[PDB]
Formats: structure tokens, C-alpha cells, sequence
């Protein structure tokens, strides 16, 4: 038998556990919301033509006036915003700022802090394993939409099971032509271009006639409980600027192509409920780290 | 020169009576709705009214 | 037991002494019919309303009931609209907290929350019922505390030029009997950075500053957008009648 | 019988410095003394009843501030601008003074018109007007919630008269 | 009971200022500590109830001769308000304030070979509150700075995680951290008056209720008594 | 809490409460079992034209759903021909591999 | 809900949110840690006296 | 290779579909609310010598007065309650009480239909595989504490396979001896007493040595979402007086010794979210099903 | 339709008419031009620089 994976599914490395407390949410919480008005002052100051509104946005922000012939950094909120993101990746990345500064920087305004009240929707389709006979060749491409390529070199029909985890709610397949699937100890269907399953049911088995190969594509919805400032949008581009200004490099950890990618494998993990918790407030921290380094480029 | 800074009025944290004092209930920022403390005599040396 | 029915022979009497005071809550009809007896009016309702406890009858909840219970629900909700707040906080001058800075007040007595933690350690907090017995209240009052467990009634008054922000009386009263808390009124002045004779006066000057959450009626003027609210009103075709009856007398 | 108010009670007052520097938006409803030791809601209850007189609401009404508006003198501009509620005039005056401070050219005849604006009267398609207004969020809150209330009493007179039919005698 | 009453540092620090050695060494012989023993309380068992002494309990007991010997009673003292037996150390050592021990080479002190793991493990570091914890932080971070060994301190802590959390915030040598510091080291105070005349099960919680329930006469009786023995000295 | 009060008094038609779930009142349940009627003919039709027309009173919107434009990415290869002895496959939706 | 409103009140020291996640506040913080310190001397027992 | 199983987990039968709307669980909130004063106003009626406590409860349950020389059945709540739980054991049992009736019981009192406010813990043990190699002999006795007794007669040590399904949040295992347990494809540690276990980790393996036999014993606790008027004791009271008045008794249908073996086999079947959300509506109607026969019985 | 009325007089420098096609005005011209300019150094240049 011949088993094949999902390679963002592969050795998940651990996340830090550092500024999870109540206090360290809501200092992520005014980040995100401090980095909001920010970039809104930074579009109102252009078509006004006056600095005001940028200088008022920025004080609270860096806590310090703006100034020319200084580098506009961003303060001690930009400081504590880069390091908690760092810390947040991988355990092995220390833990800098004192929960006094933390502390402080929560004050500026008033936020819950709570992570849990929303939801969002990751598109990352999981393949935990793909088990098939020995005369059948099966390669797996794609995390946001996986192409299964399956080809039968035996006598006769092949039985290759799909297992799709535990996590995701709907996975919807489509092939490049019929194709005959059904669960374990359920009758096989005629042949249809398109199934949808609740990965929850089970175990799937795949008919693979000898004829031609069949591609089989797959997508996946899985439901992750977010704040409701979040954003995907922001969230996607915040990890891309994380990972070009090298705060993610450290010594052994993986790394992934988008933030769906990353989160989704953190739950097939052991421990996932509680790592995805974490990997949740990281989003936050880098929906407000895009923010704040497009109206502050550094 | 000019004098910026001479002295000035003083707040003062709190103010302490030189007097004895009933008990009483809060009457400041805190107003207790509750009854005053009940005065009864008692503990008489001497009998009266018996 | 004895307690019970005193309790209950006192309290019937007060509600009864107050629903005939001024105008009294029940009409003169139900009146003639309680002293049809010759009893007095008095005397009728007190005993209809003892038999009246613990009474099973449904009441149907009128409109005027219900706006009624909204107002009650968002005094409690919302304290800080209408002058009292549940915790204030006592902290030396020396100690730098976080504070409001939206409204540009100098030395803001308004915090957007309480602080959990000062300078890495959790505030103290203090019932009002051990303040008010506490004899140690000189050492603890040098490192600061949160009175909870009571409500403040509180007052403020913005006023338009610059000046020393502080408080009309002073902060605490010492007797014999007891602690307690003087009348809060704060005279909250807006701030010019550049003035070396205030900044001096307020760090030498005062010693001891007080704490409230910031009120939420208070809101800044680049947020006006926030009170644009819409009111519906009925179409002027509408007429209303006042005598709705659908018959005449015979003659 | 109903009563019909002719302006929403608004209760917003503005309050800026001297220099202009800082201006603020304040709803006074009032302050109300808060006993200890007794409970807050049965007090909350005697305070209720004041507000809604101050308010009021406290007696059946509908509210009649439909006529209340008034049309600019551009051709083009045929809205109507409510009158009721905090005047966008004063938020103009209060904003020009913040931009004097702070050397900013006062505002625009662009930025002028949609600041005075705001506050605009618009029917709906039941035929009732509705009035955007500056005011209080509590005001606005117990205001409204009022009016629903006393509306669930408000019914058409053939609607009535079907409830009494069965009542009438024949003579 | 004066030592247990301070609840801020700073004046922790003032009252050890004014305090000599003497003060926080016993003249009683007392008993060998770390011995599983049964004693009596009646108020709960029939039966004897197992404990096990210790050098942070309120009874003084044997100490060493040596210099851990000395700092380990400077800090009993701090924590559970006794110290320790140990004689004839010296009548220019003994009139010394215990900050100019813990703080300044003066002294003739040597404590650079302090191991700070061994000294909390003879303290019984496990069976210390957040309080007492917090006490015996202080005179490490006291030692350690004198010594410049600022960072086998702060490698200590990384060791011990949960000892990191309540770390105090203050830099010795800077009178800021000093002003500013917010921490709460009352072991002792005016009791809540729902404290009770009530044996407790364990010897460290015995003693220290019977310094809380005494405070009180203490407050009150203790300024007429030292003033009749300190006039016309 | 005023402003969320407010607004989901509006739509819900109901006063939150704090040991009661949030849901949306009616509208949600109009909203829910309307789109369950697009996607299908087999699905019923539940909410009345009642309830419908009570819900669109609350705003002032025009239903216009004609007015703008939107730019959808899908692949529409209806049909590839092929000769004997050669093998097609088509994969994808958004971007269609074709691998002949 | 005025019921609730005063016994929530009362156990964690301020009123109930409709946009605030209801935990019970600090004592139910305290109450979590005091419970990790029954079970095992190795647990941090952080709760302060105050 | 042989397969062991826990007995309630095997076959259970489709639950009820209809009452399930927020106008039919109002009425059994109402019926749990008025069942419970009916059983309350009992004893404060014995504690004085008056039956009006009675008569008041009676009469907003029943919507009649009660009179002597009659039974006092209940009323048509009584009659409505029994056929909406006849309902929810079965898809079978036809569906009686009409819409119009449960809304008028309804507004008897004002209650929330919210059933998932709260939380309870349950303690079937949901052994759903043992895997054992041919030489052993595995058995598998209990619901709330399983004992599976296990046997080694081959010349060598063998390797057991523990499934303990998905939905389990703890398994507590205790051996009559020392044994050795660890996950797949991981090394076993030292021999110990007791084992802490999630479920959700994945399945476990026992190395049995060759000589008396080791006996293991498990436990476990899921926690289900329920209304907070849910009490475990009443409703299990309700459940086996349901058994015995004969209302479970339809064709083609599984029974259980208790609501929580009928509460586990449901979660474990093929849509066991929705399964669970009926029975849990089940679970409070038998909660008023027992306090208002104690009252009342007939 | 007043505030639509008055953003497009600024963006098309004309009043809108229910008779006439609201095209843009020059501006929407005038950026059409630059985009066909911008994507090829072959497009004429058409819309001058006043």
C-alpha cells in the first residue's frame, strides 16, 4: 500500500506560549484598533492637505509627537506589536516585553479583548492520508484547491480511500470526469461529476477504473471562532509582510504560504483546540501590524 | 524676574476632628438609606423604671 | 415567628400611610365600597390588601409599565449618565496612571477603564464598609486603593479657560466613629501644554488625585457623526377621533 | 386624550475651550442622588417616572415633528432640513474655531454643505416622516422605545368598531 | 510583629534600617528542625496530628555556625518574624543594621559563595505563601547586587518559573524603583474582624495566626512599654 | 451597551436579554428560509408575503438590482473535441488546466 | 433580568454586558487558582492575600 | 484479528424530527416550570394545613379545579407532554398534539426555549473497537465503568488497540496490575497503575504480557450542552418511569438501561449533533415527566 | 437623489438630466485616454495637458 499527504499538514511546530492572559488580548485589541485610525488619518491628511489629523493619530499611537528628520517609527507600540508577533510563531522565540509595558499600552482605549465572539471561514482543504492499492500511482497538489491525480497500471478496478480529518465541515469534490464514491459499508452510486461530504462521516472510497487517470479536486470550508474586528483581507497580508521582514525565521519551525495554511495545520495538530487559540490572537496582531507598517513604511 | 511659581493653594487629603464624635452613618458621597444607629439606655447603675 | 409578623405590621402600615397621602393611588368608588361597613376607608384597604399576598391573579402588563422597567434597567446599566459610579480610586500624585486624553483635559480625573495592574501589581481594592472601620488608614492610603461596594455620587464642572483640575473638598473625612468619603465635585479645566506655572502647581500643590470611570455621556466633538439618531412620526393624514362609539340614544 | 409633540427632546449641549483647542458633545440628563445600603432598583423605579416627565413621555403620544424643516435656496438641492435636534450650525462654528488653532483653512463650501446637511426630514413608504437628527443616545433609546409602546394602543377606527360590534344592542 | 506589619517595601526596607542583627538572631537553644513529629490538636483530632518542623516556623531553633547559617536567620526573621540560635557571633556584627549586612561590604561579610537554590530549599521555599515569597525575593536580590551577581539572580528566576511571577519590581541602588513600587508584604495586620480565637491544624499557620490575633494589644501597648526602658539610656 | 440595544431592537423586534440567546427574532428566520427557496424549486415557500412586506418597513431602500455590475472569474469550457489517440483533461473552475 | 443583573453583581463586582463575555470576574479567577494549589504542591499558588 | 465493542454503542435508531421548533421547546420549558411548582407546592401544602398551595399549582398546570372523586390525570398538558415524548424516541411514533395546542400551552408561562445554555457531565464509557491479536481473548462488561478483561495464551507479548472515539474529553484507565500504554507508533513508558487519556489523541496501545490476566478499567466524562433547569437525577428518574409506563415500546427501536447510555449512542452516530440536540430536548421533558407523576400518580 | 446630483456635477463638471446619458463627462474621457496611454507606447497621447 502507498499513503499520500497534504504536505502543509506535515510536523506542525509549536506555537508560543506567551501573552495569551486577558490583559495581553486587549493590549492586541488597541493595537488593532489604534492601527485602524492610523491609516484612516493617514488618507485624511492627503486630501486635506494639512498634517493635523496624521499628528493626533500618531501621538496617541507612539506616545511621542511627531518630529521631522525622525524615522516616524511607530513608538513603543510598534516595538511590543513586532515582539509579541515573534513570540507568538514558535516557543523558541523569547518573550521581551515586560507585562508592565503591556499593561500600559492596554490603557489608551477601551476594547473587550474577547477572541471568540465571531467566526471566519478558512478554505485550506485537508488531506490527512490517502491510502491505495500497489499497481496505483497518487500524487496531491494544492492547500487551497488540491488536485488529486490517481492513475490504475493493474488488471482490474482499485478502491483508494480519502480521509479528510475531523476538523473540517464541508468538503466538496469534483473530478475531471464521473467518478463513483461512497462511504465504508454504503452501496457505490453511479458515477457523478460532484459530491459533497461532512469529513465527519467517515472514511471515502474512490472506484478508479483503468482507463484513464482521474483528477479529483477538492475544497474545504472549516469554521475557526475569531474576533469581530477580524479580517481576512488584512490578516493575509499582514502574514506576507511578517514573513519578508524575517520575524518569523527562527531555528525549527515550518513555514507556510498563507495564514490559512498555517492555522489549519495547527488544528490537526495535537492540542488543537488550544493551539488555534493562540494562532487566533496572532492574527489580530498581524491584521494590526499591516495596518500601522503601510501608513508607517519602515 | 517674573515669578512663575509661588506657592499656591494646597489640597489637602483629608481632614481629621478634633471632637468626639456620635456614631453616625455615611453622609458624603455615600449616603446610607439604612436607619441611624439606634441610641438605647442601658447598662443603669442604679434601678429605674422596674 | 414574632419578627415575621412585625415586619409585616410595620410595612403594611408605611405603604398604607403614603397611598392615601396627597392624593390618594385608589379612586372614591372603591372607597364607598370598602366602608360600606362602616369602617374607615383606611381601615378597608389595609385589610383587602393583606388578603391580596400572595395572590395567584394574572396582571397584564400595561405600556406605561414597560417604559418604566426600560428607564430602570439603563439607570442600572448606565450610572455614569445620570452622576453615581460603583468604584473611584485614591492614588498618590507621584503615581503615574493611564488616563483619558481624547477630551484634552489637564489632569484628567477620567480613566477609559480602571486599572487592573500599577507598575506590574494588582490595585488594592477595598470595600467601603472596611475603609469606613479601618484605624491603619494612613499607611494604606500611601500606596493606593479601589473603593467598591458602594455608589458615588459624583459631579463635574468643564470649565472653558485653563487651570489647576481639582477636587472641591477634600478627599476623606477622619472622626472617631469612622471614615468616610466628602462630596465629589470636580472643576475640570482643558490643558495648554506649554505652561510652566500649572504644570508646577499640579505636581506640588496636590498630593492626592480621584479616579472615575470616564462618564459615557461625555463624547468628543470629531465624533458628532455618533449622535445622528432617527425619530419616525405618524402621517399628518392621520385623525384621531375621541368619542369612538357607534350609536345615538333613541332621543 | 393623545398628546402631540411637536420637537424630539434632545439633549445635547456643546462645550469647547477658549482657544478652540478641544470642543466635546455632552447629553445632560440630569443628576440623580444614589442611596447605599437599600436597593438600586427600587430607587431606580422613583427616578424613572421624573425622567419620563422630563422627557415627556410619561402620558400617551405621538409625535408631530413632521412639519418641522425648511428647503436651502439652491435650485438643485430639494431636501428638507430638519430643524429639531442639535444645530449642524453650531458643530460648523465649533469645528471652524478648532481649524483656526490650529492654522487650518476653514472649511470648504463642499465640506459646508454636507455638514449642514445632516440633519434632514424624508418620508417613508407607510407615508410617515422620518427625522435624521443630532441627540443623545439614551434620549434617543428611551424616546423611541416609548413611542412603540403607546403605538401597540394606537388602532384604526373599523378595527375598533369589529371588537364592539357584539355589544351593541338594537334599539 | 513589627517586622511582619509592613506592607510595602519601602517600609520594609526603613524598618531593617533602624533594626541590628540582634534583633533577628534568638538566645533560645530551641530544636534541631526537619524532624517529622505529632502534635496535639485537640480542637479537630482525637489522635496526635503529624507535621514536620522547619526554619521558617515562629519558634526559634538551632542554627549553624557558619555564614549560611546567618543569612538563613536574617530571613526566618523576615518571614516568620524568629530567628535563629547562633552564638557568640560578635558584639561589632550584632550592632549592625540587618540592611548593612544584606547591602554593604562594611560589614566584613562574605556571601559570594551563596548558592540561592540551597537556601530557599532549607527554607522550605514549597511551603511559603506569596507574601513570605516575595520577603525572601528581596533580601536575594539585596545580596545579589552587593555581590554583582545581578545575573545568577536573574537565572535563578528563569529556573524557577513560578518565582519569576512575583518577583519584585525594584533595582537596588535606585531610589525611583523604591517610590514607585506597589507591592503588598503584610504578613500581619489589623485583623478582619471575622478572625477568630481558633487553634489552626499546621504549626506554620498556628504561629502566624497567634502574631495576627496579638497584633492588636501590640499596636496599642507597645510605644508606654519601649518608652519606659529607652528613657535615660 | 445603547447603540447594540438599538440596533437589535430594530431588527430583532425584541429587547436582548441576558440569559437568552441572541438570534435576530423574525427577520432571521425570513432571511434563513427565504434563501433555502432560491437555491431550489423543491423547497417550499414558508414565509408569508405578511411578514415580508412588515420586515422591508423598517428601512428606506430601493430594491434596485440592476444598477452596478460585478466581474466573475469562472472558466465556462462548455465542450473539447478531440481526435483518436489523444487524451484531454480539464481540472479547475477559477483557472482551467487543460493537459492534452 | 433584573434578578440576575444583582446577583451578578455581587459575585463579580460589576454589572452584566450584553458585549462582554460574562467569566465572573476576579473571583472566579481566584477560585480557579486556589483550586489548582489544592490538588499538588508544584502548582504556582499566585493569589495574594489581600 | 478479533473486534470488541460496547454494547449500547451498537445500533442506534433514528430519533424523532418533529417538536423541534422554538414554539414546541417553550412548551416543554413551561411543562419542566409548572411540573416543578406542582411537586414544590406538595410539601409547602403538608408543612400547613391548607391544599390552596395545591389548588393554585394544580390549576395553572391542569387549567381545571381539582375536585375529589377524581383522579386528577393533569389536564391536557398531562396528555400533550406524554405524546411529544413518545415523539422524540422514534421517527416510528406518529406525531399527535397539534401545532395550535402546543402554542396555547405555551403561553401559559414566559420562559426562553434556549436548551444549549448550559452544560452537564456524562459518564458512558465509549469503547467504540478493541483490536486483538488471534491468541487473546478480550471481553468488555459495563456502560458506566468498563472492565474489559483481557487473556494472553500466545507464546509472546501482544499489542491491544484501544478506540475510544471522538467525542470523549477524558478517559480515566485503571489496571488490576501495572501496564503499559502509548499511543500509535510511539514508545511505551514504564508500568503504571492509572492512565489519563484524551480520546481525541488517537488510539492507544496496551501491551498484554503472557500470564494472568489484566483487567482495565475506564471512565470517562463528556460534557453535553442541556438547559440549566437540567438536574441528571431527575431525568433519570423520568427515563425509567417512561420505560415503565410503556411509551419507549414501538417497532424497530433500541433500549437502553439509562438516558445517559441513550445520550452517548446517539453522539456516536452518523449526524450525532443533531441526534444529541433531540434527545437533550427528550431529557427535559422526562425531567418534567417524573416530577409531575410523583405528583400525581395514576 | 441630491447627494448623487451634486457628486456627479463635481466629477462630470455638468448637471445630470433625465433626457441625457450620464456618460461621466470629461473626466471620465479624459481617463479613459490616460489608461489607453499608460498600457502601450504606441496609444496616442490625445487629452492635452490644459
Amino acid at each position: 500500500a502507498n499513503r499520500a499527504t497534504s504536505a502543509f499538514l506535515d510536523n506542525p511546530h509549536p506555537v508560543g506560549v506567551n501573552y495569551v492572559d486577558e490583559g495581553s488580548r486587549q493590549f492586541v485589541a488597541v493595537a488593532e484598533l489604534l492601527a485602524s485610525k492610523l491609516i484612516d488619518s493617514s488618507r485624511e491628511s492627503d486630501e486635506s492637505n494639512s498634517d493635523v489629523p496624521f499628528v493626533q493619530a500618531y501621538s496617541k499611537f507612539a506616545d511621542d509627537n511627531p518630529r521631522h528628520l525622525r524615522v516616524k517609527t511607530g513608538g513603543k507600540m510598534a516595538n511590543a506589536l513586532t515582539n509579541v508577533i515573534r513570540s507568538y510563531y514558535s516557543i523558541n522565540a523569547p518573550a521581551i516585553v515586560p507585562q508592565v509595558e503591556i499593561d500600559r499600552l492596554a490603557s489608551k482605549a477601551t476594547v473587550s479583548g474577547d477572541m471568540y465572539n465571531s467566526y471566519a471561514i478558512f478554505n485550506s482543504v485537508p488531506i490527512v492520508e490517502v491510502l491505495s492499492p500497489a499497481r496505483t500511482t497518487v500524487s496531491i497538489v494544492g492547500s487551497d484547491r488540491a488536485d488529486v491525480t490517481m492513475l490504475n497500471t493493474g488488471a482490474g478496478a482499485a478502491n483508494i480511500t480519502f480521509n479528510f480529518g475531523q476538523i473540517a465541515e464541508t468538503v466538496i469534490l469534483k473530478g475531471s470526469v464521473p467518478f463513483q464514491l461512497a462511504r465504508l459499508n454504503q452501496p457505490m452510486p453511479a458515477a457523478r461529476f460532484t459530491y459533497k461530504l461532512r469529513p465527519l462521516d467517515g472514511p471515502f472510497i474512490v472506484v478508479l477504473p483503468v482507463g484513464n487517470p482521474l483528477v479529483i479536486s477538492a475544497t474545504a470550508a472549516t469554521r475557526i471562532q475569531v474576533p469581530l474586528a477580524f479580517n481576512k483581507a488584512l490578516v493575509e497580508s499582514g502574514f506576507q509582510t511578517a514573513m519578508n521582514d524575517g520575524l518569523f525565521d527562527i531555528q525549527n519551525v515550518n513555514y507556510y504560504s498563507s495564514f490559512d495554511e498555517f492555522i489549519i495545520s495547527q488544528y490537526h495538530a495535537q492540542d488543537g483546540i488550544n493551539r488555534v487559540s493562540t494562532c487566533v490572537i496572532l492574527g489580530l496582531a498581524l491584521q494590526a501590524y499591516d495596518q500601522m507598517r503601510r501608513a508607517l513604511p519602515v | 524676574g517674573e515669578i512663575i511659581y509661588d506657592g499656591g493653594l494646597s489640597s489637602k487629603l483629608a481632614d481629621v476632628v478634633d471632637k468626639t464624635t456620635e456614631p453616625h452613618n455615611a453622609d458624603g458621597a455615600v449616603k446610607d438609606g439604612r436607619i441611624a444607629p439606634v441610641k438605647l439606655d442601658l447598662e443603669k447603675q442604679k434601678l429605674d423604671k422596674l | 415567628t414574632s419578627g415575621s409578623i412585625i415586619n409585616h405590621a410595620n410595612n403594611l402600615n408605611k405603604v398604607i400611610n403614603h397611598v392615601f397621602a396627597d392624593k390618594p393611588l385608589i379612586s372614591e368608588t372603591m372607597l364607598k365600597i370598602l366602608t360600606i361597613d362602616g369602617t374607615t376607608g383606611k381601615d378597608g384597604y389595609r385589610n383587602w390588601l393583606d388578603k391580596l399576598v400572595g395572590h395567584n391573579y394574572p396582571v397584564y402588563v400595561e405600556p406605561v409599565v414597560n417604559i418604566m422597567n426600560f428607564i430602570s434597567a439603563r439607570f442600572v446599566a448606565d450610572s455614569s449618565y445620570f452622576g453615581y459610579t460603583n468604584e473611584i480610586m485614591i492614588m498618590p500624585n507621584h503615581i503615574n496612571v493611564p488616563v483619558d486624553d481624547r477630551f484634552g483635559f489637564r489632569d484628567s480625573p477620567f480613566c477609559t477603564s480602571l486599572p487592573r495592574t500599577i507598575m506590574g501589581n494588582d490595585v488594592r481594592r477595598i470595600s467601603y464598609n472596611v475603609f469606613s472601620m479601618m484605624e491603619d488608614i494612613d499607611d494604606v492610603i500611601s500606596e493606593g486603593f479601589i473603593l467598591y461596594d458602594a455608589y458615588f455620587n459624583f459631579s463635574y464642572d468643564i470649565m472653558t479657560t485653563d487651570g489647576v483640575t481639582r477636587l472641591k473638598e477634600d478627599i476623606l473625612i477622619v472622626t472617631d466613629t469612622g471614615n468616610d468619603i466628602k462630596p465629589i465635585h470636580f472643576y475640570i479645566y482643558f490643558e495648554n501644554r506649554n505652561d510652566k506655572k500649572l504644570r508646577y502647581e499640579s505636581k506640588m500643590n496636590v498630593s492626592y488625585r480621584l479616579y472615575i470611570k470616564t462618564p459615557a455621556c461625555l463624547l468628543p466633538l470629531s465624533d458628532y457623526m455618533r449622535a445622528q439618531h432617527d425619530y419616525v412620526s405618524p402621517s399628518s393624514s392621520r385623525v384621531y377621533i375621541k368619542d369612538p362609539a357607534v350609536v345615538y340614544t333613541r332621543s | 386624550e393623545l398628546i402631540k409633540v411637536p420637537t424630539i427632546p434632545h439633549n445635547l449641549v456643546l462645550i469647547q475651550s477658549d482657544n478652540g483647542k478641544h470642543a466635546l458633545i455632552k447629553e445632560d440628563l440630569g443628576q440623580w442622588p444614589v442611596e447605599t445600603g437599600i436597593s438600586l432598583v427600587n430607587q431606580a423605579g422613583v427616578f424613572a417616572v421624573q425622567l419620563a416627565n422630563k422627557l415627556g413621555i410619561d402620558k400617551p403620544f405621538v409625535l408631530d415633528a413632521g412639519s418641522n424643516y425648511f428647503t436651502d435656496t439652491s435650485f438643485i438641492d430639494t431636501r428638507k432640513y430638519c430643524t429639531d435636534g442639535l444645530s449642524p450650525r453650531e458643530i460648523q462654528k465649533a469645528l471652524n474655531r478648532q481649524r483656526a488653532y490650529y492654522d487650518r483653512p476653514e472649511l470648504t463650501i463642499s465640506e459646508n454643505k454636507t455638514l449642514l446637511s445632516q440633519s434632514i426630514i424624508y418620508p417613508d413608504a407607510d407615508g410617515n416622516d422620518v427625522s435624521i437628527i443630532f441627540s443623545g443616545a439614551m434620549s434617543h433609546a428611551i424616546f423611541t422605545y416609548a413611542q412603540s409602546q403607546w403605538n401597540k394602543n394606537i388602532i384604526k377606527l373599523d378595527d375598533y368598531i369589529r371588537e364592539i360590534t357584539l355589544t351593541v344592542p338594537k334599539q | 510583629m513589627d517586622v511582619l506589619s509592613k506592607g510595602s517595601l519601602k517600609e520594609l526596607l526603613a524598618h531593617l534600617e533602624k533594626t541590628p542583627l540582634e534583633e533577628a538572631i534568638s538566645y533560645r537553644i530551641g530544636t534541631v528542625p526537619y524532624q517529622n513529629v505529632l502534635i496535639s490538636r485537640n480542637e479537630y483530632y482525637n489522635q496526635l496530628y503529624p507535621d514536620t518542623t522547619s526554619l521558617i516556623d515562629g519558634v526559634s531553633r538551632e542554627g549553624q555556625r557558619n555564614v549560611n547559617g546567618l543569612i538563613m536567620s536574617i530571613i526566618s526573621y523576615v518571614v516568620s518574624g524568629s530567628g535563629h540560635y547562633i552564638p557568640n557571633i560578635g558584639f561589632m556584627l550584632l550592632r549592625r543594621s540587618i540592611l548593612d549586612i544584606l547591602t554593604k561590604h562594611d560589614t566584613g561579610l562574605v556571601t559570594n559563595n551563596l548558592n540561592y537554590g540551597i537556601i530557599a530549599r532549607n527554607l522550605t521555599v514549597s511551603k511559603m505563601n506569596c507574601e513570605q515569597r516575595k520577603r525572601m525575593l528581596i533580601c536575594f536580590k539585596l545580596l545579589a547586587y552587593k555581590d554583582g551577581n545581578q545575573n545568577d539572580y536573574e537565572i535563578y528566576l528563569n529556573q524557577n518559573i513560578p518565582l519569576k511571577q512575583i518577583a519584585p519590581n525594584f533595582i537596588p541602588g535606585d531610589m525611583r524603583t523604591v517610590i514607585h513600587n506597589q507591592d503588598q508584604l503584610a504578613i500581619v495586620g489589623i485583623p478582619a474582624y471575622r478572625l477568630t480565637q481558633s487553634t489552626e491544624l499546621s504549626i506554620r499557620d498556628d504561629n502566624a495566626k497567634s502574631y495576627k490575633l496579638g497584633y492588636v494589644d501590640w499596636y496599642n501597648s507597645n510605644s508606654f512599654l519601649r518608652e519606659r526602658s529607652e528613657f535615660n539610656l
